[PDB]
RNA sequence: UGUACAACGGGGUAUUGUAAGCAGUAGAGUAGCCUUGUUGUUACGAUCUGCUGAGAUUAAGCCUUUGUUGUCUGAUUUGU
RNA sequence: GUGAACAGCCUCUAGUUGAUAGAAUAAUGUAGAUAAGGGAAGUCGGCAAAAUAGAUCCGUAACUUCGGGAUAAGGAUUGGCUCUAAGGGUCGG
């Protein structure tokens, strides 16, 4: 089966979990839960949020 | 018979005050301490050193701390015989954090 | 959903109560779809008849050309914002409620559809899936 | 440590004895008495227990080694890059 | 007197979203001193970076437990 | 102190801490809140609630007893921080 990845937090998404959003054009956003979801509805950037995957790349955290 | 003790307990107040009325919250802690000390050393006669009072109220009625470090002493009752020969006395210990401290017998001297 | 449709469809949550207003995704030149009836429509005291994705509805046009306005016609629901649970386990939803005008059989009034359409609609009405773009 | 010792050696900054440390132009005075009276009034330099000192001409050399080579503030731990830096600062937060 | 129970403490598990403190040739400018700037600096200064997915919270109806301390005989009635 | 403000909100001088208590936390309640998609399809009737609200700027209709209408309608901005400029009095030519 398929384990996706979140379009916000980059977290691991297992089958049936979270929601799958169809944006006003073709776009598809898949959330691991309601946390990463609502954030998206507040228009927040994933690069300014501490714990997301996309952040830990930006700031050279980890590696 | 029972013998004349002292100990140092950390109490979890956070759990015992869970979901109390914000206005009656602190006053519970007073009862939850007297009940707690009738647990250990089932003395049933429990008194509160007014410093401890200032500890329980220091943060206001709604602001009681999560953890207290409490020095409890079992002692003998005097004159005027009460149903008990025996006593209970709780007073504070001034400490940085109530965290990660183990119950300890303070050897009296 | 109704008749004129090819096949059956799995039960999906009803996100369009009667009187709901959704957009028109075709070129018929309508700004609106107003929902006065549904073609499946189980019948019970007090329950509002509810459409969903791929269901047939009888609607009027509040916004648009006067020629398409002020009469009742069949329409179909290709996007709905109230989310549902597909049998594959995923929950999903769209960004709005959209619909396309269609005759009794399900033959499109318009020749094209704007935005993406649910697969649950596209398997039911192949005449829709025809003029469609990317599904789901 | 080798980079800070090579940068301090290439700067050659041994501050002389009668020369005042804390002012920018490094004023020169005729004796060790005159800048030790003058460092007291303008800047506020004071030598604790003047009564007890043996090496007080060498308490001058240990202090000029703080601002001389490694270029350090007497209080802060603040590290200037130049003699100017540590000097400019001592005059700064006072 | 137990593979006993509890109060703490340890882990797991989660919730939030990066603590205090220190440090910083990060920082719009502004005010001082100069060798007057291929990176001149010194002070005041929202914020930012590093220690830091860090601190805090974690059962009150979560999981677990080789640790710390402690509890373990009061009352009443019942007969074919 | 906030602020336009004798508004609301917190504090000082003074004054109370007095209005039966404990234990729980079911239904029904009274007072108070929040709700996915829909948005009056409810109801005799938008009844109740919701939304709008301060300010500074821009814009502002039919009609009018020419005074209004008009905050009409309708748009944008609002923290914190470092700066910049403009705005005065007294005394000596
Ligand atoms: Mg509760
Ligand atoms: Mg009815
Ligand atoms: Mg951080
Ligand atoms: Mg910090
Ligand atoms: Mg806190
Ligand atoms: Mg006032
Ligand atoms: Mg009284
Ligand atoms: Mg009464
Ligand atoms: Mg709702
Ligand atoms: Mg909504
Ligand atoms: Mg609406
Ligand atoms: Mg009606
Ligand atoms: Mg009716
Ligand atoms: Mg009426
Ligand atoms: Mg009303
Ligand atoms: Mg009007
Ligand atoms: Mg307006
Ligand atoms: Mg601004
Ligand atoms: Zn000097
Ligand atoms: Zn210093």
């Amino acid at each position: 089966m398929k384990v996706e990845i979140d379009s916000f937090s980059g977290a691991k998404i297992y089958p049936g979990r979270g929601t799958l959003f169809v944006r006003g054009d073709s776009k598809i956003f898949r959330f691991q839960n309601s946390k990463s979801a609502s954030l998206f509805k507040q228009r927040k950037n994933p690069r300014r949020i501490a714990w997301t995957v996309l952040f830990r790349k930006h700031h050279k955290k980890g590696i | 018979l029972k013998d004349v003790v002292t100990r140092e307990y950390t109490i979890n107040l956070h759990k015992r005050l869970h979901g109390v009325s914000f206005k009656k919250r602190a006053p519970r802690a007073v009862k939850e301490i007297k009940k707690f000390a009738k647990l250990h050393m089932g003395t049933d006669d429990v008194r509160l050193a007014p410093e401890l009072n200032q500890a329980i109220w220091k943060r206001g009625v709604k602001g009681v701390e999560y953890r207290l470090r409490l020095r409890i002493s079992r002692k003998r009752n005097e004159e005027e015989d009460a149903k008990n020969p025996l006593f209970s006395y709780v007073e504070p210990v001034l400490v940085a954090s109530a965290k990660g401290l183990q119950t300890v017998v303070v050897e009296e001297d | 959903s109704g008749n004129g449709a090819q096949g059956t469809k799995f039960r999906i949550s009803l996100g369009l109560p009667v009187g709901a207003i959704m957009n028109c995704a075709d070129n018929s030149g309508a700004r609106n779809l107003y929902i006065i009836a549904v073609k499946g429509s189980g019948s019970r005291l007090n329950r509002l008849p509810a459409a969903s994705l791929g269901d047939m509805v009888m609607a009027t046009v509040k916004k648009g050309k006067p020629e398409l306005r002020k009469k009742v016609m069949p329409a179909i629901v290709v996007r709905q914002a109230k989310s549902w649970r597909r049998r594959d386990g995923v929950f999903l939803y769209f960004e709005d409620n959209a619909g396309v005008i269609a005759n009794p059989k399900g033959e499109m009034k318009g020749s094209a559809i704007t935005g993406p359409v649910g697969k649950e609609c596209a398997d039911l009405w192949p005449r829709v899936a025809s003029n469609s773009g990317v599904v789901v | 440590a080798e980079r800070v010792m090579q940068e301090k050696l290439r700067n050659r900054v041994d501050i002389p004895l009668e020369q005042c440390l804390f002012c920018e132009h490094n004023k020169h005075f005729k004796d060790v008495e005159e800048n030790l009276e003058h460092m007291f009034r303008t800047h506020g330099f004071y030598i604790p227990e003047q009564k007890y000192l043996v090496d007080k001409i060498g308490l001058v050399k240990y202090m000029s080694e703080k601002i001389g080579l490694g270029n350090i503030c007497i209080v802060c731990n603040y590290q200037g890059r130049t003699l100017t830096a540590v000097r400019q600062h001592m005059l700064a937060k006072r």
